[PDB]
């Protein structure tokens, strides 16, 4: 019986920054939704409109796999109905969100001495993303008065900041990588399900 | 990390000053340090961006031409000089830190507000007659 | 707001037994996911046991059996017992409130994180 590569998505040894989050579809395979609990890795599994013992029970036509890095406080902003920086201008979750959140701490692989910088976060934006959207501008965002015409000045930022992630930060402010699972049942022939 | 202030003061109008920032313990390969301000009354402000280098120094309009940010070249110290004092200038100054962004091959040194990550105790400077 | 104050370890003689205990002022300690996390240098956080506001208890493979966890009625102090201690338990121990109430089995979200103590076992 053919399984859902699961492994492609959790064990990949690049993860994109969360403005340019990554999302896998994943159809029409079987997935045993049990390697997933019974692990320690796992700091964070918490699902919204639907309970983990009934997973298995159930089908779904097709499974999104959202995947990115974030900052440990800041992990309490993915889920539905949250504020901040991230929920606002990074990645938005619907209020009818159907699905499992998982977020694990790696620290031993996105950390280096001095700093890692090549993880970002949007930090500017004229308004609220709407949800499910990936805007990747870079264009100077202006902030005072005076006209910007893409010269960082001190009213004109560039609109991503880097996270400098640190071994030596407490736990924290260590980075965390983050995979969100949306279920989707649309009308056509359901081929995830549980494997019993 | 610890960042510490000295230096307020009572000045007459015209006066000078000098502001320090005592930085330790960041071990960040490239930062960037920015002097804000607090009025009473009012939001807080930004007022200076420097590199970590210091060779890349950014003033707000107001202060713009009275405000020189220099760092020490033996010491992990910044300073905020305040020549040619106004009255209005009065408010709670404080030192803030940031990582700097790396993005396709370019470093960019900015402070933005809500972006700090770490912030000073500030103190006070009050210019009367 | 929260404070998780970690107490006990050091250096322990294998098959040694050392009784950590948390103590967490400024919530109501009652209904409130607690559990212990193990950090060995060279990996990341891994989550040894934890004990729901139901009695409900989760241990690893690794420390099944060897661990047993406490958590305290009129008190805000949760216990982790660890007996036969071996070379590979070599680490750091943290404290961490699961941020909702009333959670179940596989429902954990440990947002707030204590301060851990290193526990070294050597001979």
């Amino acid at each position: 019986t053919n399984l859902c590569p699961f492994g492609e998505v959790f064990n990949a040894t690049r993860f994109a920054s969360v403005y340019a989050w990554n999302r896998k579809r994943i159809s029409n395979c079987v997935a045993d939704y049990s390697v997933l609990y019974n692990s320690a890795s796992f700091s964070t599994f918490k699902c919204y409109g639907v309970s983990p013992t009934k997973l298995n029970d159930l089908c779904f036509t097709n499974v999104y796999a959202d995947s990115f890095v974030i900052r440990g406080d800041e992990v309490r902003q993915i889920a539905p109905g949250q504020t901040g920086k991230i929920a606002d201008y990074n990645y938005k979750l619907p209020d009818d969100f159907t699905g499992c959140v998982i977020a694990w701490n790696s620290n031993n692989l996105d950390s280096k001495v001095g700093g890692n910088y090549n993880y970002l976060y949007r930090l500017f934006r004229k308004s609220n993303l709407k949800p499910f959207e990936r805007d990747i501008s870079t264009e100077i965002y202006q902030a005072g008065s005076t006209p910007c015409n893409g010269v960082e000045g001190f009213n004109c930022y560039f609109p991503l900041q880097s996270y400098g992630f640190q071994p030596t930060n407490g736990v924290g402010y260590q980075p965390y990588r983050v995979v969100v699972l949306s279920f989707e049942l649309l009308h056509a022939p359901a081929t995830v399900c549980g494997p019993k | 990390v610890q960042l510490q202030e000295s230096g307020g003061g009572l000045v007459q109008p015209g006066g000078s000053l000098r502001l320090s920032c005592a930085v330790s313990g960041f071990t960040l390969d490239y930062y960037a340090i920015g002097w804000f301000r607090q009025a009473p009354g009012k939001e807080r402000e930004g007022v200076s961006c420097i590199s970590s280098s210091g060779g890349n120094t950014k003033y707000a309009d107001s202060v713009k031409g009275r405000f020189t940010a220099s760092r020490d070249n033996a010491k992990n110290t910044f300073y905020l000089q305040m020549n040619s004092l106004k009255p209005e200038d009065t408010a709670v100054y404080y030192c803030a830190a940031i990582a700097a962004t790396y993005y396709s091959g370019s470093y960019y040194f900015q402070c933005p507000h809500d972006g700090m990550d770490y912030w000073g105790k500030g103190t006070q400077v009050t210019v009367s007659s | 707001q929260v404070q998780l104050q970690e107490s006990g370890g050091g250096l322990v003689q294998p098959g040694g037994s050392l009784r950590l205990s948390c103590a967490a002022s400024g919530f109501t300690f009652r209904r409130y996911l607690m559990g212990w996390a193990r950090q060995v240098p060279g990996k990341g956080l891994e989550w040894v046991s934890g004990i729901y506001s139901d009695g409900s208890t989760y241990y690893a493979d690794s420390v099944k059996g060897r661990f047993t966890i406490s958590r305290d009625n009129a008190k805000n102090t949760v216990y982790l017992q660890m007996n036969s201690l071996k070379p590979e338990d070599t680490a750091v121990y943290y404290c961490a409130k699961d941020r909702m109430d009333g959670s179940t089995w596989p429902e954990r979200d440990f947002g707030s994180w204590g301060q851990g103590t290193q526990v070294t076992v050597s001979s």
